[PDB]
């Protein structure tokens, strides 16, 4: 079965760093490109950014580029997501996914992780 | 494997822009429906119930390919333009390029869908599997002139040369660059049979060596016409023993009986091919007249090229989704518009190369050697031609102390 | 970024009943005669589920009353005899242009003497 498992949420003072875990079980993850999407109360969802683990290319979203890092350890199977500077706006629901390109070629995440709070106070 | 069943074969033709060839596509899209109409009478003649029927797949976008991805949205894109493009595309691809198409060429498709260009010159296209040129490349060119080099037994051509200059502006046509980069490029075998070989890249460079009595070379090879040579040259005289070799390969107006030579190609010797074996007969080539109708006339042979090995392949009685189809392109003689139009060994058109010459009595073009690229032998015409050199004779490659 | 909203931003139906949720994108949406479109089921508690991708193609094991249509920038997920299971937060995501998602609209309800409200 493919799996998500995520890690290391909880309170942060601001002006803090917190590091995320998305441990991964039963696939090849080389393959997948790997994202994190938070989620916040009237803030709906957010895509953060993304990992091919394969040859460690990252492609952060501009709004966060400057304080968030996306990351991987292939020996682990596990992605992470380094965020520095953290503010009261920073406080939501964190989630780890992987996108699947269908026979079509359509594109999409399918597999998420359960989630991991991170309070900001 | 949806356009190239029973009764129902597509042509994907590409016509992209802004290139060597920016004219009016319509002149090519009625170049390629003449050429159809050809190969449906050509088939219903062999008792072949089939039709052929072109997918005009425009561009002119000179896009760039999957090379470059800024992230994982990019590839998934790059696969969904290319499904699309890989169910409208159909038996065979007749286009203008070479290497935008394989990424893509490697993709499922109908085998390595067989490609017919009407260009590619570059060194870069040589070799290629699935790859048709019908307009002769840099590295025909570049036979002929290590071949011309290297003949000392010729009563007119006594010496053989090892020292040359290449002319290059980067203002020339895409032909001329090409042929002129095939000449210029180390890895050529062009470079490797050449101890002196120098590009002349500024108007003044190739303006001082018309002069320079230090020069390393006597020879000097440019691409284009006589117009080009004229405005740079200028009113500058030509030293005795210089040897300049004008490649304009697709200029019939030297075989016209009405043309004289202007008073300074003199001391030019051009490479062209041999006139188009018909000219100026009907309506159409009639109106479309530059080197462009040789580019057409490719896309044409393109569509007769695909007619002939689509009548032959169900005539044995096989298909044409097999990648035999596809490697089968090669190594033929097939009937052309204007005549029978061979094809080697990796799929490219053979020519006849024709080098020719000022005559100083009559000032008129004249026929001094002949090139079969077929064969990659040479065939002298004039025994004793009438030059403006000393004793009738091409001068030394270096300069004669 | 492609903008994505959602319309209601809440709605109440009974089980059995016929229901529409809207979502308008800021740009098309469209590549190759495909409308790059999907439908995110997220049931409270859980994490988000994929519903339909493509516009109008439904995800493996996700029932047929489950339908998406539009073109362009203008898309409607229609589901059909609602049933209580399918009474969670819906969602539209777009993969165009990187990728974004509306804001939610959230199908909180009366089932009997049973409702399953959201707040
Ligand atoms: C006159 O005729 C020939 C073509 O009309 C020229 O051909 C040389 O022979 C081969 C092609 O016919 C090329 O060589 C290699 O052949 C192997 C065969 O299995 C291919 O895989 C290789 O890809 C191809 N070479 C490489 C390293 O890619 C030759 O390269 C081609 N010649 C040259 C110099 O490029 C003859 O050159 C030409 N004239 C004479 C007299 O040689």
């Amino acid at each position: 079965e493919v799996q998500l498992v995520e890690s290391g949420g909880g309170l942060v003072q601001p002006g803090g760093s917190l590091r995320l875990s998305c441990a991964a079980s039963g696939f090849t993850f080389s393959s997948y490109w790997m994202h994190w999407v938070r989620q916040a109360p009237g803030k709906g969802l957010e895509w953060i950014g993304e990992i091919k683990p394969s040859n460690e290319l990252t492609n952060v979203h501009e709004k966060f580029k400057d304080r968030f890092t996306i990351s991987v350890d292939k020996a682990k199977n596990s992605a992470y997501l380094q965020m520095n500077s953290l503010r009261a706006e920073d406080t939501a629901v964190y989630y780890c996914t992987r996108t699947i390109t269908t026979t079509e070629g359509y594109w999409f995440f399918d597999v998420w992780g359960q989630g991991t709070l991170v309070t900001v106070s | 494997s949806q356009n190239c069943h029973n009764g129902s074969y597509e042509i994907s033709v590409l016509m992209m822009g802004n290139s060597a060839f920016a004219e009016p596509l319509k002149n090519l899209e009625d170049a390629v429906n003449e050429g159809l109409e050809i190969v449906r009478g050509r088939l219903q003649n062999a008792g072949l119930n089939v039709t052929v029927n072109a997918t005009f797949m425009y561009s002119d976008g000179l896009i760039h390919n999957s090379g470059d991805c800024r992230s994982s949205t990019c590839e998934g894109l790059d696969l969904l333009r290319k499904i699309s493009n890989a169910q409208r595309m159909g038996c065979v691809l007749i286009g203008p390029s070479c290497t935008y198409s394989t990424f893509q060429m490697y993709l499922d498709t109908e085998l390595s869908y067989p490609m017919i260009s009407a260009g590619s010159f570059g060194l870069s296209c040589d070799y290629k599997e699935t790859l048709t040129r019908l307009m002769s490349p840099a590295r025909k060119l570049m036979y002929f002139l290590v071949n011309f080099w290297k003949t000392n037994d010729l009563p007119f051509k006594t010496y053989s040369w090892s020292t040359s200059y290449v002319y290059k502006n980067g203002t020339e046509t895409e032909d001329c660059f090409w042929y002129l980069n095939a000449l210029e490029a180390s890895v050529s075998y062009f470079s490797h049979e050449l101890g002196f070989k120098v590009v002349l890249r500024q108007d003044k460079e190739f303006q001082d060596i018309l002069m320079d009595h230090n020069r390393k070379s006597n020879v000097i090879i440019m691409c284009g016409g006589p117009e080009f040579l004229y405005k740079l040259k200028g009113d500058r005289a030509v030293a005795e023993d210089i040897v300049i070799i004008l490649v304009d390969l697709f200029n019939d107006q030297y075989f016209e009986d009405n043309v004289t030579a202007p008073d300074y190609m003199k001391n030019v010797l051009v490479l062209t091919l041999s006139p188009g074996n018909s000219l100026l007969n009907s309506s159409f080539s009639r109106n479309l007249s530059p080197t462009k109708r040789d580019f057409a006339l490719a896309y044409l042979n393109g569509i007769l090229l695909f007619g002939h090995m689509l009548k032959i392949f169900l005539e044995n009685g096989e298909n044409i989704t097999t990648p035999k189809f596809a490697h089968a392109f090669r190594n033929l003689t097939f009937e052309g518009y204007d005549g029978p139009v061979t094809l080697d060994d990796w799929g490219d058109v053979d020519s006849t190369m024709v080098l020719l010459y000022t005559s100083v009595d009559t000032k008129k073009y004249k026929v001094l050697l002949t090139y079969d690229t077929h064969v990659n032998k040479t065939y002298p015409v004039d025994m004793s031609p009438t030059f403006t050199w000393k004793n009738s004779k091409l001068p030394n490659d270096i300069t004669g102390r | 970024d492609i903008q994505l909203t959602q319309s209601p931003s809440s709605l109440s139906a009974s089980v059995g009943d016929r229901v529409t949720i809207t979502c308008r994108a800021s740009e098309s949406v469209d590549y190759y005669g495909s409308s790059l479109l999907q439908w995110y089921q997220q049931k409270p508690g859980k994490a988000p589920k994929l519903l339909i991708y493509a516009a109008s193609k439904l995800a493996s094991g996700v029932p047929s009353r489950f339908s998406g249509s539009g073109s362009g920038t203008d898309f409607t997920l229609t589901i059909s005899s609602l049933q209580p299971e399918d009474f969670a937060t819906y969602y539209c995501q777009q993969t165009r242009k990187a990728y974004t998602f509306g804001q939610g609209t959230k199908l909180e309800i009366k089932t009997g003497s049973e409702n399953l409200y959201f707040q």
